[PDB]
């Protein structure tokens, strides 16, 4: 693949993804984080209206995998069942890669369906609670990305940059979801270094009032949670 | 010497005394140190928040040395005032010595109007 | 006095409503520019290729 | 005299600043969208090649 940029990708396509449908509930491990991996930068790469079916391939590794169910391996396989895990962690991370790159190109819905998707699995992943290590780096790197979405001009234009002041692409992405992820984080984190990071970074972002005032903020509503978060030892209890 | 001594006592005031030099820098002035000094007309949103600004007193015959009164010549000249303080801005971009008149206020408020536009090695504005 | 405030007031509702309009047409002036560049990007790869 | 009309003097710079930028954005918003659709033309023809 990663040889033969030669246009020869449409072909090889419909003939990774005859192997790629199917394999995602594969019994191992490297076999899927490899697989990962792949689709992951082939996508990052492709634009083909391959995208989607791809994506959706990223989509069921994501769900692969939740957390670790059974009690009988603790201190047992943690490490091990973690070391599983690993597959869906570098498969978040690539697809963060991807959100960052492939947003700057000119059908949105890419970009779009990709933030939307990452929304929603680190919602869900509040939801059940997780617990493993794993999933703590992974809301780590999750959160400290998103963060950084910034706006320059005045609607909905979310930037983030690396090593630049910002780079651009416009081109649809709202912002409430953030709002609600974060009330989430405030409301069911257990850690502490998840938080301090997004308590830390979230006042320069409210700085950028634009982004709050575009999507259905009801911000009071976090407010109260602060207030609870300070008034009432319910919080300290979350380490 | 006595009563010439006990005249230049009476010349000081009673009350506190401030003067703030006011600018106006736009979008592309920055770093102009010329264009900044020379504007007119800032901005609206600048010119509102500067109306709002305590009280003023035309400088003529109306208006006698009691406010500080530097630079007679030319106008509005907003002065904040109270009994126990005395601010005057004595240079605004309403203003046009005069070069000297605003590099020598201590402290200036400067409206941005641009974009990371300033940093205090911009001015050269000793004091 | 008062009619100043609705004066200010007044011109508030104008040059923000007509300033955010003028950001809009910016905005859509910015895009244009980048997409030229990636479509040269473009031409460039795909002829050396 | 409210400031000799502060107030009445940015608000028509105000107006005069958008009118002028509002055309040249314009102008060149259609110029960009005019390049726009040439590059969409030239790049069919290299990928049919």
């Amino acid at each position: 693949l990663l040889i033969n940029r030669q246009f020869y990708e449409e072909e090889l396509i419909n003939s990774v993804v005859i192997s790629q449908l199917s394999h995602i509930p594969e019994d191992k491990d490297h076999q899927v984080r490899k697989l990962a991996t792949q689709l992951l930068v082939d996508l990052a790469e492709g634009c083909h209206t391959h995208h989607f079916n791809s994506l959706l391939d990223i989509i069921e590794k994501v769900m692969a995998r939740s957390l670790s169910p059974p009690p009988e391996l603790e201190e047992r396989d943690v490490a091990a069942y973690s070391a599983s895990l690993e597959d869906v962690k570098t498969a978040v991370l690539g697809l963060l890669v991807i959100l960052q790159t492939k947003l700057y190109t000119l059908p949105a819905s890419h970009a779009t369906r990709v933030y939307e998707m990452l929304v929603s699995h680190i919602q869900l992943h509040y939801k059940h609670s997780y617990t493993l290590p794993i999933a703590s780096s992974i809301r780590l790197q999750a959160f400290d990305f998103l963060l950084l979405l910034r706006a320059d001009s005045l609607h909905r234009l979310g930037l983030p940059n690396k090593d630049g002041v910002v780079r651009f692409s416009p081109y649809s992405v709202p912002y409430s979801l953030l709002f609600r992820v974060l009330l989430q984080c405030l409301k069911q984190e257990s850690d502490w270094k998840v938080l301090k990071l997004v308590l830390g970074r979230l006042p320069e972002s409210l700085r950028y009032k634009v982004l709050i005032f575009t999507s259905p903020c009801s911000v009071d509503q976090l407010c109260s949670a602060l207030c609870s978060m300070l008034s009432g030892p319910k919080t300290l209890e979350r380490l | 010497s006595f009563e010439r001594s006990v005249q230049l006592l009476d010349q000081i005031p009673s009350y506190d005394t401030h003067k703030i030099a006011v600018l106006y820098v736009g979008e592309g002035q920055s770093n102009s140190e010329l264009a900044i000094l020379s504007n007119e007309h800032g901005s609206y949103r600048y010119t509102e928040f500067l109306t709002g600004l305590g009280r003023l007193i035309e400088l003529k015959d109306c208006q006698p040395d009691k406010v500080y009164l530097g630079g007679l010549d030319v106008q509005f000249t907003y002065c904040w005032h109270d009994d126990i303080m005395q601010a005057v801005f004595h240079i605004a971009t309403l203003m046009p010595d005069k070069k000297r008149h605003l590099g020598n206020d201590f402290v200036s408020i400067v409206y941005n109007d641009s974009g990371e536009d300033f940093k205090l090695g911009t001015i050269k504005g000793q004091f | 006095t008062k009619e100043v405030e609705m004066m200010k007031a007044a011109y508030r509702k104008e040059l923000e409503k007509n300033r955010s309009h003028v950001l809009q047409q910016t905005q859509r002036l910015d895009t244009s520019q980048k997409r030229i560049l990636e479509l040269e990007s473009h031409l460039a790869k795909k002829d050396h290729l």
